[PDB]
């Protein structure tokens, strides 16, 4: 109905990069607002960037500004997100979520585990 | 509107450019003093409740005194000029001396020294000894405001205006008030904006700053010209003004209760006890959210010249409400609806439009994540919600609290109808803003912050809404019972 899944996690450095996707399907991709999350064991769940609806505005986190950069494409339905220049500090389970253009919940993936060069364990 | 005879005009035309050249540089001061109390090096919205109250009422007290000696002794274009002059002499002296040696008359060594010392609460205490330039200015702004404006215009119109002239005039003064928060807001916009000079070494604020105090010094300078013409062809011609007119009023010389006498007044009856704590819950409301919403604005635009440029925009759109408001809801809702309801849209409006900026700055990280999906951050959310709340208050007061107070002030015998109403506007007054500023002192010297105290900033604000309420719920009673007996 609404799924979401993503794509691209693993391990790369401490400094690396990776780019993860979100092949959603079952709703109307070019009116939704779509974003990136992550939630760190023992943390809350923060927003990392979101897309407006064609790639306009984006909106990072204070934390990640200047080195991501989410991008979607309305016609191959997938969101992206270009993480450059990954700290030990990002590592988390990176959800993808999805608002449509009149709610005002969003939807949210499986969630996708991103992990770099695990730091003094 | 234009509701003034064709006659009239010469008198009239002269009093409007006065009224717009007061309006305007009280307009473009009162952004420019947020602005470098806010952006000073050190400073922050923290240093406002503390100016506003050890620099700007005992700087009040102090002019006022001063005033009433000088009044004495000068006459009286003599002692408009030479209250006005010392206004423009600052704002010509400021950008071009006094703003660039800020980084030799201010104290940075110890201040830091001192704030070393002094209770983290203390930070706005000391961002006045470190930037006590500054300070004068925002001292110098509010005193503009006062004098300039209530004191010199006020009672040189209430000394030249007749009776039968009053009410027209003074309603086109209230939409000259709206014109010139208009023209303000664009000219500290431009002001801001003319960030040119790409040319670095230079300061992108020091521009800005000569662009606004030269508008101010032009606006005064048209203020004195205005005010000379009207004394030389105006106030001289027989048919416009004589002085055999005011005589009447003033053989009863205003007796103006010094502060107690009318603090018993307050205690007489339980109606202007209830409008009293009406007023003074407005003074508290009102400024109770203004120094977190200004917290919010430094931390969304951190240069001045973004600050300021955000001040004119929202000076703009006061003005922008303000007229829209005089000309649609100027005199609808209070008789359509009753008197409670005019005089409970303002507090409510206050409690919503407050409570939910409260819990934008409390509840920043809950928010962020679920306004982040609509393009914007829970700070700059804050910051428009905090502008909507003051820009609502600013817009509707004239034409909803006050327009009740005057109203509840009706139905009372001429005796403590006078007496009530001169108690309330001495005490009130100040009462109010000083006691706002006085509970964000405490709030910051005790809590530490201006984040930390945000929460009990709420539950204050939800204190005195709910005494403004029940007041003026109680007032409606005591409002609607003489209403009645009143008509028979
Ligand atoms: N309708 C109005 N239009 C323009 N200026 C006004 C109006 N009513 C009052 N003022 C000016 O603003 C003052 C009223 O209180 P004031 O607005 O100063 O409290 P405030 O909201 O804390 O503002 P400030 O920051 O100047 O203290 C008066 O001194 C007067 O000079």
């Amino acid at each position: 109905e609404v799924q979401l899944v993503e794509s691209g996690g693993g391990l790369v450095q401490a400094g690396g990069s990776l780019r993860l996707s979100c092949a959603a399907s079952g709703f109307t991709f070019s009116d939704t607002y779509m974003g990136w999350f992550r939630q760190a064991p023992g943390k809350e769940r923060e927003f990392v960037a979101t897309i407006d609806y064609s790639g306009g505005h984006t909106l990072y986190a204070d934390s990640v500004k200047g080195r991501f950069t989410i991008s979607r494409d309305n016609s191959k339905n997938t969101v992206y997100l270009q993480m450059n220049s990954l700290n030990p500090e990002d590592t988390a389970v990176y959800y993808c979520a999805a608002r449509k253009r009149y709610h005002y919940y969003s939807y949210w993936g499986q969630g996708t585990q991103v992990t770099v060069s695990s730091l003094e364990h | 509107l234009w509701p003034i005879h064709t006659h009239e005009l010469k008198k009239v035309l002269p009093m409007f450019l006065m009224f717009f050249c007061i309006t305007f540089n009280y307009t473009v001061l009162r952004d420019t003093k947020d602005t470098l109390i806010v952006g000073a090096p050190g400073s922050g919205a923290e240093a406002i409740p503390f100016i506003k109250f050890w620099l700007v009422v005992p700087c009040a007290i102090i002019f006022m005194l001063i005033y009433a000696k000088l009044s004495n002794i000068l006459s009286k274009q003599a002692l408009f000029y030479a209250v006005g002059t010392p206004f423009l002499i600052f704002f010509a002296l400021f950008p071009t001396v006094i703003y660039p040696l800020r980084d030799v008359l201010h104290p940075t060594e110890f201040a830091d020294r001192l704030q070393a010392i002094l209770p983290p609460g203390l930070l706005g205490l000391v961002a006045i000894l470190r930037n006590w330039t500054f300070a004068a200015f925002y001292v110098l702004a509010e005193l503009w405001g006062s004098v300039m404006l209530s004191l010199m215009f006020w009672g040189f119109a209430n000394e030249i205006t007749k009776i039968h002239e009053a009410k027209r005039f003074y309603a086109l003064f209230g939409i000259g008030a709206n014109i010139s928060l208009l023209a303000s807001g664009r000219a500290i916009v431009w002001a801001s904006k003319l960030r040119a000079s790409v040319s670095e070494g230079v300061d992108p604020w020091g521009i800005s700053l000569r662009l606004l105090m030269a508008m101010t010094i032009v606006s005064g300078l048209v203020l004195m010209a205005s005010y000379w013409w009207i004394n030389k062809n105006v106030l001289t011609d027989p048919r416009f003004y004589n002085p055999e007119e005011m005589q009447k009023g003033k053989k009863g010389a205003k007796p103006k209760m010094n502060m107690k006498d009318s603090f018993l007044y307050l205690a007489r009856s339980p109606y202007i006890l209830l409008l009293a704590l009406l007023v003074i819950a407005y003074g508290i409301c009102i400024n109770l959210i203004e120094v977190t919403w200004k917290s919010q604005l430094k931390l969304q635009y951190p240069n001045m010249n973004d600050y300021s440029e955000f001040m004119g925009n929202f000076s703009f759109w006061t003005g922008v409400v303000s007229v829209l408001i005089m000309l649609f809801v100027g005199g609808n809702v209070i008789r359509k609806f009753g008197w409670l309801t005019g005089a409970l849209v303002t507090p409510v409006m206050v409690l919503l439009t407050g409570i939910v900026f409260f819990a934008l700055v409390i509840f920043r990280n809950q928010a962020s994540g679920l306004v982040a999906m609509f393009g914007t951050t829970p700070l700059m959310l804050a910051v428009v919600v905090g502008a909507i709340q003051n820009i609502l208050s600013k817009s509707t007061k004239y034409a909803l609290f006050d327009s009740t107070k005057e109203m509840a002030y009706i139905p009372l015998d001429q005796e403590q109808k006078v007496k009530g109403k001169a108690a309330i506007d001495v005490v009130a007054a100040r009462f109010g803003k000083s006691g706002g500023a006085l509970i964000q002192q405490g709030l910051l010297v005790i809590c530490g912050s201006i984040g930390a105290m945000t929460p009990y900033l709420a539950v204050i604000l939800l204190f005195i809404i709910a005494i403004w309420l029940v007041s003026a719920t109680k007032l409606n009673k005591l409002f609607l019972a003489q209403s009645a007996l009143k008509e028979q």
